[PDB]
RNA sequence: GAAAUUGGGCGCAAUAGAUAUAGUACCGCAAGGGAAAGAUGAAAAAUACCAAGCAUAAUAUAGCAAGGACUAACCCCUAUACCUUCUGAUGAAUUAACUAGAAAUAACUUUGCAAGGAGAGCCAAAGCUAAGACCCCCGAAACCAGACGA
């Protein structure tokens, strides 16, 4: 990424990161499973209801994309009506 | 104008004799000094007399009139290092110069 | 350090005048491969890491621990008794000796921090002895930093001071977080 | 011209190190360079030896003759030593007599003559007065000391001690310094 | 022998200067003088690092928005190569990604 | 204090003497000796020894991880949402009764701000204060609060006690007026008019089930009373108590503050208000 | 190493232990700085315990000299008139008596 | 492939005349073992070498004093080229806390709880 | 140059004073005086392993002569003196043999005299009384 | 905030504490700032014990 | 990668710092490249000791040149030069001087204040602010633009 911008000598965001996953607040990053509507004519329907979920990220996967994103993205979001906003706040972990 | 300091041994009824001059009851070494004028009286005397002042860092320390007498009675002897050592009976083989 | 801005610069290797061609040829010679007569290993050469431009070294501390560094300086100084204060600063004559017998006689030190409130109002004769003397500094109220607390022996407040860093030290406990600069009108502030 | 003090500075000292040991000074006395107390170190030297001297008469026990003449030599611009350094020699040569009579008793005397002759000799003598800061306390002219002069400082010495404090204690004086040579 | 022979001449420091006994005054200003001015309005220099920390690409970046245009010809074109290494360097090179 | 009592007897303090606090200053680690520099941190020569380790996310060749999945819209209109910080009504009953919101005046966004309860930033796209049922049950105030959203057992909790709310609606630049007004008299611009909300938020605002601001006085009995029916408390009637006339106090629409009309520009410096009286500008003003 | 420095044999003065034990430590002199951060240690040596130290053993002469140093040291002169010159500078208490006993056990 | 070797149990089953060799008994056997390292670790299994730091034989020629259960038996069979082993023998009985300092294990085997310095 | 290094010729001399007695360069160029400075003290330190073993087998030396005077060889002599509870060692016995021989030919006849008595006693095997010298001293 | 002597401080809350936890509880003092610092969230039982006791 | 909107020196000091004592000497047909170096003193109307290198002072059986030693320099014994690249050939006559780790997102440590922090903007389900602490040197063939050249 870039780490210094040339106009403002600041971080920048990769924005296909943005644009496929999301970040909740307590540093759990959301995606989409890959061929989730794909060749779905030769898929069994276990498998089609495992590619239509919402999947959790790995420990290095999060800390790469905390990386390759910036501030304004790690930031609490108070939504209107945000279907998330449940899952933002880390409940009841015992570490 | 020398900070040597040697308590007098008539300190118990001179300094009872300024409570008294500043006022008076029995138990006088309790007489709380939480009266600001009353503490400056006391205090002022006493350096008046004594040629020895409660200085800054202790002034808050004396709430009563048996903190002062507590005060005036540690000797605050003040010589140079070379005038301590030198009088601190050396023995025959110590040599102490001062090449200042 | 926040006012510190280091004029430093070197020359890189790109800066310094000359060093466009090759010097000699890649393989042909037995010397060393060599690029430009520039480069930082060279007599003439550039800096590889020298330093840089000005470099400003500017950083606030919070305004709390700044305001709770006078406090500490002045408990500090109370505390090892180098503390005076004072009613006025009005000496019976403008003299320097004066006030280098009167700071001898009372065994305050080599150095006198002089604060008085306002510099408009500072009196006559405390100006004309202590705008001559290299160790006895007069300073206005809003001008006391701790650096010239330390660097001076004794300090020497006067009463009016004395309610004026009480005034202005206790507003820090017990203020609100900033909505806007306090330069900016409040209900309460000035 | 490299900024800086320090190096300078031992750099400065190592070359002076280097001019002594290139063309060092002729050797001064003791009581001519600094940190000397004469009375205090003729305390200590009897303090070190472990017994008690008359301090007077150690200290005229330290001061030659020769001293006094050069000295008044000095005054036109104190009692001698060799009335101690008599006793004291006469009983050291008496008592190692004494001492290896009685250890070799089949010697032949012109053999206690020369053993003892060693043991009170320049060379021995003059080498066990230059380990007991005899020659640091000597007055003399001269320096270094020279031997004839330091042979009887230190047999003033034992007259010093002689008269200080009888014969019994010289007598472990002469046993503990001389014989042991 | 690179080294120095005799020791060099003393450095006389005056630390009763006019400089260094009103070293700090004004440190303050803002905490007790009413918060009119700030303390980085006391410091003097460069104008595009008047009360601004950062580093050299920072610097280099903002000493061109900010006094580039008067600049001379040939120091706007060092720094502008300036600009152009150190964007190589900090955003493509390094131990730490 | 033993401890200044202690520096009585010490040296005094100077430039001489200060030290850091220990646990302050790592000391830096730079490549010289045996330790610190022989290969100095890189390893063996390959290309993180050279300096040049490709950028991140690079996975040597293969298709990245960040770019095997499909693209899909979570921060798809993600600046444009409408963000309300909560309040509720455990820290709105917290700054009542510290004395820093005063509940015999009207709480406006302002007396929100200016309490420092809430802290919002118009940038950022806050569109302002949402009532938040936290707290409802031990929540004892008789209020009048103007908060852009509320849920319905917030307006539960506050009409219960006696209390009145209201939905208003502010722009982001008319909020951000609202917010920290003080830098907006600074600015020499006459007081704006706030605008209406747009076609999403219309229907929020009139109605008088969630207390909208431009819904009728004639049917917020009706709400008041359904609410006093479905969580079981009897509707107080805050026509009775003495707080009535601070209890009704609302600003219109297209007005930001609450004694001030649009159009005014507040001198500061001489404490004083011009008001225009040219027609145009009050066409244009009272609109 | 061994064959770029000197060798000698052990020995002892003047027969040191045979028939009496002699100090083999003559003057110690002490050069102390009175305002100066590196002879601290040796301050509050020459309050606390060269006093104690002198007389311990009296046939050692002892000066202290207390001129403006700045790096103090300690200067043993020996009966066989060696001078053994040590540093104590920023030096503890402590580490100076131990130091100061080593000068008066050796010889 | 060189692997963990399990021993067969015929191999450590005693015939009377081992109780002849050495100085048994298979009635009434001994409690306590005494174990020395004698032959290093090194060049041998990372097993073994744990078995050896288990058992707390890290120094070799140092004796270390086991129970004779079959779980401290069955880690010194991992081990038993590396050790030798003795019988903790006690010609008086253990040590109580008046001789608790004063003992000496000796090397024939034996601990002896009053530990003099004299001769008989 | 902000800093540049005024210290070091003190840093050479802290390697030259080990070389003032080599030969060649290497007293006097710092490149070449370091690796040999540097290999003189690997060789220092591990020498010290060296003259311990080259003491004791020069001992062994020494007492294997004075022993094989008086006909024994010395497996026997320091064999058959552990067998008598004389534990003295090689240094000592080394030293006895160049400066009292006397108190050598001794041991030598207590050795092989020892020696002597071990052989009577491993010949005419079974219970019999011991020999003089072959008794020990029972310590508790 | 602790202002005073923060060994009683630490010696009470160590004493308070020990019931909730059985073993004391690993505490530190910071006798130069004030403040004392104990492992493991206690922080409702000593605020309640903390109005408890007055301050 | 926007916008609305907001508002003298903790420098160098003659291998450094300018290439600069000079764009000179020199090199090139030309464009163009481009040096090096000085040190007395108040007065010249007063003429030490230390780099490598040698010399004073050549050499003596045997061997990474040393170490253990030793009465003794050698003789005795021990000892496969250093860097770097490989699991285990490269470069260096030698001395002096010069010559290579630069970023504070997150985490940690230490303070301040603390449901708030921050000297507006920003973060906040114990946080926020401040500081400390992490990211090298040299080396191609090339490509392009503009000149100078028959
Ligand atoms: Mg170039
Ligand atoms: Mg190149
Ligand atoms: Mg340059
Ligand atoms: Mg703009
Ligand atoms: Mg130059
Ligand atoms: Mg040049
Ligand atoms: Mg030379
Ligand atoms: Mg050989
Ligand atoms: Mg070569
Ligand atoms: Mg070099
Ligand atoms: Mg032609």
């Amino acid at each position: 990424l870039t780490y210094f911008s040339a106009r403002k000598g600041k971080r920048k965001t990769v924005k296909a990161v943005i644009d496929r996953f999301l970040r909740l607040h307590c540093g759990l990053w959301v995606r989409r499973k890959a061929g989730y509507k794909k060749k779905l004519w030769k898929k069994t329907p276990a498998r089609k209801k495992r590619l239509r979920e919402f999947v959790f990220c790995n420990k290095t996967q999060s800390k790469l994309l905390d990386k390759m994103t910036t501030s304004f993205w790690k930031r609490r979001n108070w939504y209107v009506d945000d279907p998330y906003q449940k899952y933002h706040d880390r409940t009841n972990l015992k570490v | 104008r020398s900070r040597a300091y040697t308590p007098p041994e008539d300190l118990q009824s001179r300094l009872e004799s300024y409570v008294k001059e500043v006022f008076l009851p029995s138990n006088w070494q309790d007489i709380s000094l939480e009266d600001s004028r009353l503490k400056f009286n006391l205090l002022a005397h006493l350096a008046d007399d004594l040629g020895h002042v409660v200085p800054n860092s202790r002034l808050h320390q004396m709430c009563r009139v048996r903190d002062v007498l507590d005060f005036y009675n540690v000797p605050i002897q003040d010589r140079s290092k070379f005038d301590e050592l030198s009088a601190s009976n050396l023995p025959p083989n110590l040599k102490i110069t001062w090449s200042y | 350090n926040f006012k510190r801005i280091s004029y430093a610069k070197t020359k890189t290797r790109a800066e310094v005048r000359g060093g466009g061609r090759k010097p000699w040829p890649q393989k042909g010679t037995g010397r060393a491969r060599h690029g430009s007569i520039r480069s930082p290993l060279w007599r003439g050469g550039g800096v590889a890491h020298g330093p840089r431009g000005p470099t400003s070294y500017y950083y606030m501390l919070p305004m709390k621990v700044r305001a709770l560094g006078l406090k500490v300086a002045l408990t500090v100084k109370l505390a090892q008794d180098d503390l005076h204060i004072m009613d006025s600063l009005e000496l019976p004559t403008g003299d320097p000796q004066y006030l280098t017998e009167l700071a001898h006689y009372r065994r305050w030190g080599d150095s006198v921090l002089l604060v008085d409130l306002t510099h408009e109002e500072m009196p006559q004769s405390i100006v004309e002895a202590t705008s001559r003397l290299k160790t006895f500094n007069l300073i206005p109220a809003v001008g006391l930093n701790v650096h010239s607390m330390l660097k001076h022996q004794t300090l020497v407040l006067t009463l009016p001071t004395v309610a004026f860093l009480e005034d202005k030290l206790l507003w820090q406990d017990s203020r609100y977080r900033p909505l806007y600069p306090f330069s900016l009108p409040y209900s309460d502030f000035p | 011209v490299k900024k800086g003090f320090r190096a300078a500075f031992r750099f400065q000292k190592e070359l002076e190190r280097q001019r002594l040991l290139r063309c060092p000074p002729p050797p001064v006395r003791r009581s001519e360079k600094p940190n000397w107390d004469y009375h205090a170190e003729i305390q200590a030297f009897g303090h070190r030896l472990q017994e008690n001297f008359s301090l007077d008469l150690l200290k005229t026990a330290f001061v030659n003759s020769c001293y006094i003449k050069s000295e008044e030599a000095k005054r036109q611009q104190l009692k001698s030593n060799q009335e101690l350094s008599e006793q004291g020699t006469s009983f050291s040569q008496t008592c190692l007599t004494q001492f290896l009579e009685d250890e070799y008793p089949d010697m032949p005397t012109e053999g206690i003559k020369n053993l003892v002759d060693f043991l009170t000799g320049e060379e021995v003598v003059c080498h066990v007065a230059r380990n007991l800061a005899v020659e640091q306390l000597t007055l003399s002219e001269e320096f270094p000391v020279p031997p004839a002069v330091l042979q009887q400082t230190f047999f003033a010495v034992i007259g010093a001690l002689l008269q200080s404090s009888g014969p019994e204690r010289t007598a472990l004086f002469i046993r503990d310094f001389l014989i042991t040579q | 022998i690179g080294i120095r022979l005799t020791l060099p001449p003393p450095k006389v420091v005056d630390r009763w200067n006019e400089k260094r006994a009103m070293f700090g005054v004004y440190d303050n200003i803002g905490i007790l003088g009413n918060f009119e001015k700030h303390p980085k309005e006391l410091i003097r220099g460069p104008i595009w690092l008047r009360g601004w920390k950062g580093n050299e690409l920072q610097r280099c970046i903002r000493k061109r928005k900010m006094v580039g245009s008067r600049m001379f010809a040939d120091d706007l074109h060092n720094l502008n190569k300036r600009i152009r290494y150190l964007y190589k360097h900090f955003n493509r090179h390094g131990k730490f990604r | 204090a033993r401890a200044l009592d202690l520096l009585r007897g010490l040296p005094r303090v100077s430039l001489a003497n200060l030290k850091p606090n220990p646990g302050s200053k790592k000391p830096e680690r730079r490549p010289r000796g045996r330790r610190r520099g022989r290969k100095c941190g890189r390893g063996h020569k390959g290309e993180r020894q050279r300096g040049t380790r490709p950028r991140l996310g690079f996975e040597g060749g293969q298709t990245p991880f960040y770019i095997r999945i499909p693209k899909y819209g979570f921060n798809e209109g993600h600046s444009f949402r409408r963000q309300y910080k909560p309040l509720s009504l455990n820290r709105l009953q917290y700054l009542i009764d510290l004395g820093r919101v005063d509940p015999s005046q009207p709480i406006d966004l302002t007396q929100l701000v200016n309490g420092r309860g809430v802290t919002i930033q118009p940038l950022k796209r806050d569109y302002g204060v949402q009532l938040v049922e936290e707290g409802a049950d031990t929540f004892t105030a008789k209020v009048n609060i103007e908060v852009q959203l509320a849920s319905e057992l917030a307006i539960a909790a506050i009409e219960k006690n006696g209390g009145v709310v209201t939905t208003a609606f502010y722009d982001p630049r008319s909020l951000d007026i609202v917010c920290k007004p003080v830098p907006f008299f600074l600015r020499g611009q006459p007081i704006p008019k706030r605008m209406l909300p747009p076609e999403e938020l219309v229907p929020y605002y009139t109605d008088a089930k969630n207390r909208g601001y431009l819904a009728d006085p004639a049917k917020f009995p009706e709400a008041r009373l359904e609410l006093a029916r479905k969580y079981g408390y009897i509707l107080p009637d805050i026509t009775k108590d003495e707080l009535f006339k601070m209890l009704c106090t609302r600003k219109d629409p297209r007005q930001i503050f609450f004694g001030l009309a649009p159009g005014w520009v507040v001198n500061m410096a001489d404490k004083k208000i011009l008001k225009p009286t040219d027609e145009n500008l009050l066409k244009y003003y009272t609109s | 190493t061994a064959r770029g420095t000197p060798s000698r044999f052990l020995a002892s003065v003047l027969h040191n232990g045979l028939g009496r034990y002699v100090q083999q430590l003559q003057r110690l002199s002490f050069s102390v700085s009175r305002d100066g951060a590196s002879s601290r240690g040796a301050r509050e040596f020459v309050e606390r315990e060269v006093i104690d130290f002198a007389r311990r053993n009296p046939g050692v002469v002892i000066y202290v000299n207390s001129r403006p140093c700045c790096v103090p040291r300690v200067v043993a002169e020996y009966l066989n008139g060696a001078v053994r010159e040590e540093s104590i500078h920023c030096k503890s208490v402590e580490e100076i008596s131990t130091l100061v006993q080593k000068l008066a056990d050796q010889s | 492939k060189f692997t963990r070797s399990r021993i067969p149990e015929k191999v450590f089953q005693a015939s009377p005349e081992d109780h002849e060799k050495y100085g048994g008994d298979p009635q009434n056997p001994h409690k306590l073992h005494i174990v020395t390292r004698i032959k290093s670790t090194r060049r041998r299994p990372y097993w073994e070498k744990d078995i050896i730091k288990m058992l707390g034989l890290e120094k070799a020629h140092t004796p270390q004093v086991h129970k004779n259960i079959p779980s401290v038996n069955a880690k010194l069979k991992v081990v038993k080229h590396l050790i030798r082993i003795k019988p903790l023998k006690l010609p008086q009985g253990l040590p109580a806390e008046e001789n608790m300092s004063n003992t000496c294990l000796k090397s024939t085997g034996e601990l002896v709880v009053q530990w003099h310095l004299k001769p008989v | 140059l902000r800093n540049r290094v005024t210290d070091r010729y003190f840093r050479i001399q802290e390697v030259l004073k080990h070389a003032r007695h080599f030969r060649g360069r290497k007293n006097r160029c710092y490149r070449l005086a370091v690796r040999t400075v540097i290999r003189a003290f690997v060789k220092c330190t591990k020498a010290r392993y060296l003259k311990k073993k080259n003491m004791r087998t020069l001992w062994i030396n020494r007492i294997t002569a004075a022993s094989q005077e008086h006909g024994l060889k010395y497996p026997a002599l320091i064999g058959n003196l552990v067998k008598c509870q004389v534990e003295l060692n090689r240094k000592v016995l080394a030293d006895l043999a160049i400066y009292e021989p006397k108190t050598f030919k001794s041991l030598a006849a207590l050795a092989s005299r020892r020696r002597h008595e071990g052989f009577a006693a491993a010949l005419g095997d079974g219970k019999e009384p011991e020999g003089i010298f072959s008794r020990v001293v029972q310590y508790h | 905030k602790v202002e005073g002597d923060i060994w009683a401080l630490q010696k009470d809350v160590e004493d308070f504490l020990s019931p909730l936890l059985g073993k004391t509880p690993v505490t530190q003092v910071n006798e130069v700032t004030g403040t004392l610092r104990i492992k493991g969230y206690f922080d409702q039982e000593l605020k309640a014990w903390l109005l408890e006791k007055g301050f």
